[PDB]
């Protein structure tokens, strides 16, 4: 190929001297990617010392290296005794059936699939040309471009190190560029010329390091808008578990969405730091897999980590329009979908919380795209149904339940974002049960989490509910009155809550509902209750194409409560005119109903001045018993009335129980 | 030279409509950087700005609260003037009306201003009579004030003093005006006292012969 | 009146999942393993003075619908958010004899007083070439410039006009009408 | 022997690894400035005198460190010992030590 | 909105005079000062707090701050005796001042000049008789008038006017004694009397 042979290096280290004969022949045949002449060209061997010094004097050198002492987490577990060793390439149709089956995916094939793509990581783009030797290797990249392609971030990762390159193009055309390299000190990319990492490492642990590569001028320009907490970032990276880091980034990105960073991406420290941390999360997963060292990774760890990675992928694609090449193993996807065939979605909630979470994670990793297996929604709804049956009625959601349901929500959200779907009924079940779980107490807990930047704000059933009554004022009434929390943060949380529930855009709102095309004034709608055989629409205006028009006994409330039933989701030709019907008050009733008479009905409590308070879907006799034998019915309060919505389509009013 | 003068009927019956017009000169009614304002002054209401009009892209009219439903201010580009109409006038509307130029904030250059009175009473003709040394001319019993007095059509100005009228119990007004001539110059030249009362279309010249 | 007991609620049945292709080539499951890292080329757009829109020689003040007045100027906040450049138009079409303003000659502390603690406001001080920051009223301006761009905004806490990074963002606009 | 000075401005003076047989790198104190590359053409029949080119020691050492790193699978103990010795030599670098020096100390 | 200005202000001739005008945030607005001399149309004397229209003495100056706006006349000569009004524009309303009457102290107590006019020939030819008393060129402008038919007083049928400022910043007034011509030949001669600042001046 190239007429190159051996060479001898002579040196006089100690008093005596010695030589070393490095044969470029045979060594080129042992390492196929080696091109010694290319690196010789890269190295300005004939560089005058002055020009070297100029190169050094142009690259930013750190103002001290923070020597922190951080500890690696316990991420990848040990192989459970009796684990089925799965080669990702040789995935047999019957490897191991059952969610309870111990199974582990072999490290090397998985790495060969995650980092299957090859390409040039370190480019010939100043300043990297000055500092680094160009490297072509198996990579994975996350890349985004915002503000009219003027700001661009490209984070490229191996199984060893990670380089995030930022670039801003000025209006005139000046290009400022700044790169951050995270990875184990030993595994850090090969350096060139006079440059040494010590002078460039911003932070360093016992084994890891964070390096900043840019020119002084570029550094200044960036510093005007980008002052990151290098200590905090480095610490979180080294210490946090892969899943935990990914979830941290997800929360950050959801908070940026609420503040409007998706529509109008602002160039602030938080936004850019989050950009880098995305790449860090993906890298962390890859790094751990690689470090195993020709071992095994339990399918549970792979499920949790890659579920978080999938969620991050879609969120950055919708927000910033980003691309993730790599970090996707067809073996894992296949194995997950296979195990999905071994469970019954309709009864997924009838399993343990652990297995529920495992299966839902496997569903997201195995069927990432919407359109393949649409019955996954069933499984999600199953979990939700089960959760509703065991959840303290109206009370806020517990951390554990919130996590389980958040894991299962993504399937529902993906199919809701589509224009056509097949599991509409089940989707409406999910949304109905979310309206039920959406209580003032829950809203409060979510607003608290949003204001305090905690996990409670990430997901709430309210987010995917059919409640369109929540307005800024209503939210301020249901807001945490704890004085500890700054009310300014509470106000921003209220605004963000409305942002997540914005019928405007936010495809995850109204679309696939079958009675959505029976409303003409979709701004005056308050709640849609999709029951079996019926779709009730509660609104403030009387203009709704329905089978009937009920008016509730409201007392000088501007938002006069109008209930319109749509039987068999059939838009009745012609809006109901004349006078709305009065709600039949039923006072003949008993609390000790031995049979589930209400099973499949809905109970709605409303204040004739404040609005709709509570919604309850009688799913089981247990729920009926709970509602009847509790403090739910306080007929003493003459302002709060209780309405019963039936599958036949009749709205009654529970007002007495003999 | 920016100037502008008011005109119109000075007497208005109760209820009724009040009409006035101000003619300007030295500037354009369609000016891009001005506004034309009607402002009245009365002891009962102080100095109250009635209204204003101007022309930019379209013709805009601004009115005050005290006469929102009763006032109209319409311009006229041909004669370079602008009018003022106030319907359903009351005794509270009895005042001296001025027109002025302005710029939303300040009112630069004012009109002479004409006195509008309301009392339903009819116009009465003024009865004129004649009389170092001084010689004058008296005017008794006239209702619609004011009345202008001159000597030789303004040829003589120094040594002249016109007194302000006075209202009798009956409601009619009276006023006198005197000039000063030396006692040695008693039978020299001739002095003609000109009297002009507009609201009755009266103009009479009384020669003072001692 | 008759009350028949309905059964418990359950999930609607779902079809089983399709089988998963093992015969996939892997080479076609992914793509060609050779990848090039993405590169973007942004279309530079030079900014010149609009000329079509400029300082009006007329005087006006919609006394009933102005946001705030001061000395000899009336100030309006556009209700609809607009682009920075397009606001040159958005001020002229709002009210007669209204135009995009640069705040410091009037002293902007009053403007910043009439804002919320999060809402921004496009202001009308710019720089056509690489010269001084100026407005339609003219003169020079002290500006807290941190980006290359030509546009500027103000916030509740702003002390001086601040240069923005993307002039395409939607924000309300400060427009003025003269009284001189 | 006394050290050399690096000059690349020479046009049409081509340099290729194919025709480089011996690379002499200077050590500490010997030249201080680390001008540590005497590249010598193959000497299988060309008498004596100057056939050598002076070149930058730090760039040459970085190139060799990088190629030995990129071939850790093929490296056999002897070349690994070479890698460690050359890494210590590169660790003996001092870029600050050339800031105050006036350079061209061999012309 | 509430323009509060002192009802009256006084100053000696030559000393600087100050007229104030208060209101909520009047310093945020453009204050205008108009001068109205007695029996004249208002004339803008100060605009935009400090700006002066063409042809206004430099002694006139203006300031505006917070809740107080001051119009200072440094010269205080003749013709400055007038009513001074402040004017502002709060939203859709032009608020004028109540009025500040300026008094120029220092002027000497000029003696009054009185003259009398008997019933004219054409006036006596009809059934009317009017005696005109013309008082002029006197300061302070405060006089009380009384008629004497013949040492004996009368308090019926007499019309007096208000003292009215003259061109030379003096004052004048006109009394009218109306009666029938038959009541002229009754008494010997009628006498007008005017008390000015205590003193009394009569004519017949
Ligand atoms: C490898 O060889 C040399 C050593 O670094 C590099 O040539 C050097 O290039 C710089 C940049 O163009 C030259 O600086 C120039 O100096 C002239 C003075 O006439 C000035 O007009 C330019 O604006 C610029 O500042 C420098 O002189 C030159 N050094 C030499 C010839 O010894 C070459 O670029 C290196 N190549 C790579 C790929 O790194
Ligand atoms: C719901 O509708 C179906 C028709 O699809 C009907 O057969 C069934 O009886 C209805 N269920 C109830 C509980 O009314
Ligand atoms: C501004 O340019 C447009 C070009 O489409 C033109 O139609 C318009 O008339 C211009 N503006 C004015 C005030 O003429
Ligand atoms: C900018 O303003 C300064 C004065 O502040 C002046 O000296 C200079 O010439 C101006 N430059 C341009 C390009 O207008
Ligand atoms: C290298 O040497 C060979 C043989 O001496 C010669 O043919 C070739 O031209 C040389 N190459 C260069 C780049 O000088
Ligand atoms: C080489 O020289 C440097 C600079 O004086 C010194 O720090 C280092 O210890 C020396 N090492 C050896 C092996 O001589």
């Amino acid at each position: 190929a190239a007429s190159l042979s051996e060479v001898k290096l002579h040196l006089d280290i100690e008093g005596h001297a010695s030589h070393y004969t490095i044969p470029w022949t045979e060594l080129m045949a042992k390492v196929p990617g080696l091109s010694p002449e290319a690196l010789w060209r890269e190295a300005n061997v004939t560089e005058d010392l002055a020009s070297m010094l100029n190169r050094y004097k142009l690259i930013y050198k750190t103002s001290g290296t923070l020597g922190i002492a951080l500890a690696e987490p316990v991420d990848i577990p040990a192989v459970s005794e009796g684990s089925m060793q799965v080669d990702a390439s040789k995935v047999h149709p019957g490897v191991i059936s059952g969610l309870n089956s111990p199974a582990c995916m072999l490290s090397a094939p998985l790495e060969k699939q995650l980092f299957y793509y090859i390409g040039t990581m370190l480019p010939n783009t100043r300043p990297h040309s000055y500092v680094f030797y160009q490297l072509r290797c198996h990579l994975s990249y996350v890349a985004l471009s915002i503000n009219g392609d003027k700001f661009q971030y490209t984070g490229a990762m191996t199984s060893k190190f990670l380089m995030g390159t930022y670039k801003r193009v000025t209006e005139k055309g000046d290009e400022h560029v700044l790169s951050l390299v995270f990875g184990k000190t030993k595994d850090l990319p090969d350096l060139r010329g006079p440059f040494s990492y010590p002078s460039l490492t911003s932070a360093q642990s016992g084994d890891y390091s964070l390096v900043i590569v840019t020119t002084f001028v570029h550094y200044a320009n960036f510093h005007n808008y980008f002052v990151p907490n290098l200590k905090d970032m480095f610490s979180r990276a080294v210490t946090m578990t892969a899943a935990s880091y990914a979830r941290y980034v997800l929360q950050k990105l959801v908070l940026l969405e609420m503040k409007g960073g998706c529509r109008e991406p602002e160039l602030d420290t938080e936004t850019l730091t989050t950009m880098f941390e995305v790449s860090v999360a993906f890298f962390k997963v890859g790094h751990a897999v690689g470090e195993t060292g020709n071992g095994c990774v339990d399918l549970r760890w792979l499920a949790k980590s890659f579920f978080e990675l999938t969620v991050l992928k879609d969120i950055i694609g919708i927000c910033y329009g980003a691309t993730v090449k790599g970090m996707q193993s067809y073996g894992l996807e296949r194995l997950a979908a296979m195990l999905m065939a071994t469970v019954k979605m309709e009864e997924l909630g009838h399993l343990t919380t652990e297995k529920q979470e495992y299966a839902l994670r496997l569903a997201t990793v195995g069927y990432p795209k919407a359109g393949v297996y649409s019955g996954l929604i069933g499984g999600a709804t199953s979990v939700l149904l089960s959760a509703y049956n065991r959840h303290p009625l109206f009370q806020p959601l517990h951390t554990v339940m919130r996590e389980t349901l958040f894991i299962g929500s993504h399937v529902v959200l993906r199919e809701l974002r589509l224009n056509v779907t097949t599991q509409g009924p089940n989707l409406a079940l999910y949304q109905l049960l979310s309206t039920a779980l959406c209580s003032a107490l829950e809203i409060g807990e979510v607003l608290r989490g949003l204001a305090l930047g905690t996990e409670s704000g990430l997901f709430s059933p309210c987010y995917l509910s059919l409640r369109f009554d929540l307005t800024r004022d209503k939210l301020l009434s249901m807001a945490p009155q704890e004085a500890t929390l700054d009310q300014a943060a509470v106000s921003n949380a209220v605004d963000g809550f409305l942002g997540r529930l914005s019928l405007e855009r936010e495809d995850r709102d109204a679309w696939h509902l079958p009675a959505y095309k029976c409303v003409d004034r979709l701004d005056k709608v308050l709640m849609i209750i999709p029951l079996i055989n019926v779709t009730f629409i509660i609104s403030s205006d009387r203009e709704v194409r329905g089978s009937a028009l009920y008016e509730a006994s409201t007392t000088y409330l501007s938002s006069s409560l109008f209930l319109s039933p749509v039987i068999m989701n059939k838009c009745s030709q012609g809006a109901v005119a004349g006078e709305p019907r009065q709600i039949p008050k039923i006072q003949n009733f008993t609390r000790t109903q031995k049979s589930c008479i209400f099973c499949g009905f809905a109970l709605l409590s409303y204040d004739e001045k404040e609005g709709l308070e509570t919604t309850t879907y009688i799913t089981s006799q247990e729920v009926q018993n709970s509602i009847l034998s509790s403090n739910y019915f306080d007929f003493d309060n003459l302002h709060v009335h209780y309405l019963l919505l039936t599958t036949n389509g009749t709205v009654m009013e529970i007002a007495g129980l003999y | 030279q920016v100037q502008l003068q008011e005109s119109g009927p000075g007497l208005v019956k109760p209820s009724q409509t009040l009409s006035l017009t101000c003619a300007i000169s030295g500037d354009s009614v369609s000016s891009n950087s001005a506004t034309w304002n009607w402002i009245r002054q009365s002891p009962s209401r102080g100095l109250e700005w009635l209204g204003r009009t101007y022309y930019r892209s379209k013709w805009y009219y601004d009115y005050a609260q005290s006469v929102q439903n009763r006032i109209s201010i319409n311009p006229d580009t041909s004669k370079n003037q602008f009018s003022l109409q106030l319907n359903s006038v009351t005794p509270e509307d009895m005042a001296v009306y001025y027109c002025a130029r302005g710029d939303f904030d300040a009112f630069d250059f004012w009109g002479q201003g004409l006195r509008v009175t309301v009392s339903s009473a009819s116009t009465k003709g003024p009865s004129v009579f004649p009389l170092t040394a001084a010689l004058g001319c008296l005017v008794k019993d006239y209702f619609p004030e004011p009345v202008t007095v001159s000597w030789n059509s303004g040829a003589l100005t120094s040594g002249v003093h016109t007194f302000p009228a006075v209202l009798q119990s009956s409601g009619l007004y009276s006023l006198s005006s005197v000039v000063t001539v030396p006692s040695s110059s008693l039978g020299t030249q001739t002095y003609i006292c000109n009297v002009n009362h507009k609201p009755s279309n009266t103009k009479v010249d009384k020669k003072v012969e001692p | 009146i008759t009350w028949v007991p309905k059964p418990n609620v359950e999930v609607w049945p779902v079809d089983p999942p399709p089988p998963v292709n093992f015969n996939k080539t892997a080479e076609q499951e992914y793509g060609d393993k050779e990848v090039k890292l993405p590169h973007w080329t942004p279309t530079l757009h030079t900014f010149q003075v609009p000329q079509n829109y400029t300082k009006a020689n007329c005087t006006y003040c919609n006394t009933r619908e102005y946001t705030f007045s001061y000395k000899g100027c009336c100030f309006y906040f556009t209700k609809k958010k607009h682009t920075w450049n397009g606001c040159f138009q958005a001020c002229a079409e709002l009210y007669p004899c209204t135009y995009f303003y640069g705040p410091t000659p009037d002293i902007l502390p009053v403007v910043t007083r009439n804002l919320n603690a999060i809402e921004s406001l496009w202001v009308g001080v710019y720089r056509v070439g690489e010269g001084n920051w100026t407005s339609l009223d003219g003169g020079t301006f002290k500006v807290y410039q941190i980006f290359g761009s030509h546009c500027t905004y103000v916030s509740k806490f702003s002390t001086v006009p601040v240069s923005h990074h993307e002039c395409s963002f939607l924000k309300p606009c400060l427009c003025v009408s003269q009284r001189s | 022997y006394p050290c050399c000075h690096v000059t690349q401005l020479r046009a049409q003076h081509l340099l290729a690894l194919e025709n480089i047989s011996d690379i002499y790198l200077v050590s500490n104190q010997t030249c201080d400035g680390f001008s540590l590359a005497s590249l010598n053409s193959p000497k299988n029949g060309s008498n004596q005198l100057v056939i050598s080119r002076c070149a930058n020691g730090l760039n040459v050492v970085s190139f060799f460190i990088s190629i030995l790193k990129r071939s850790s699978s093929a490296l056999t103990g002897h070349l690994r010992e070479l890698l460690t010795t050359l890494e210590t030599l590169y660790g003996s670098f001092s870029v600050e030590d050339l800031f105050g020096a006036n350079l061209n100390r061999y012309a | 909105y509430e323009l509060t200005q002192p009802p009256s202000v006084s100053a000696a001739s030559g000393q600087t005079a100050r007229i104030t005008c208060g209101g909520d945030n009047i310093g945020s607005k453009n204050v205008q000062w108009y001068q109205q001399k007695p029996a004249q149309a208002p004339v803008l004397v100060i605009y935009a707090d400090s700006k002066r229209p063409s042809g206004v003495p430099e002694r006139f100056s203006g300031s505006n701050s917070g809740n107080t706006a001051t119009l200072t006349i440094s010269g205080v000569e003749a013709g400055d005796e007038a009513d001074y009004y402040c004017q502002v524009w709060d939203r859709s309303s032009n608020i004028f001042g109540v009025g500040t009457r300026l008094t120029v102290l220092g002027q000497p107590k000029a003696a009054p000049s009185v003259t009398l006019f008997p019933p004219s020939s054409e006036e006596l030819q009809a059934n009317k008789a009017t005696l005109v008393c013309l008082i002029s060129d006197f300061y302070p402008g405060a006089v009380t008038v009384a008629w004497k038919a013949d040492s004996s007083p009368v308090k019926a049928g007499v019309e007096t006017t208000t003292p009215s400022k003259q061109s030379n910043n003096k004052y004048a007034a006109s009394s009218y004694l109306s009666l029938t011509p038959e009541q002229w030949k009754s008494h010997r001669s009628y006498s007008c009397q005017v008390t000015h600042e205590g003193s009394t001046v009569e004519k017949t």
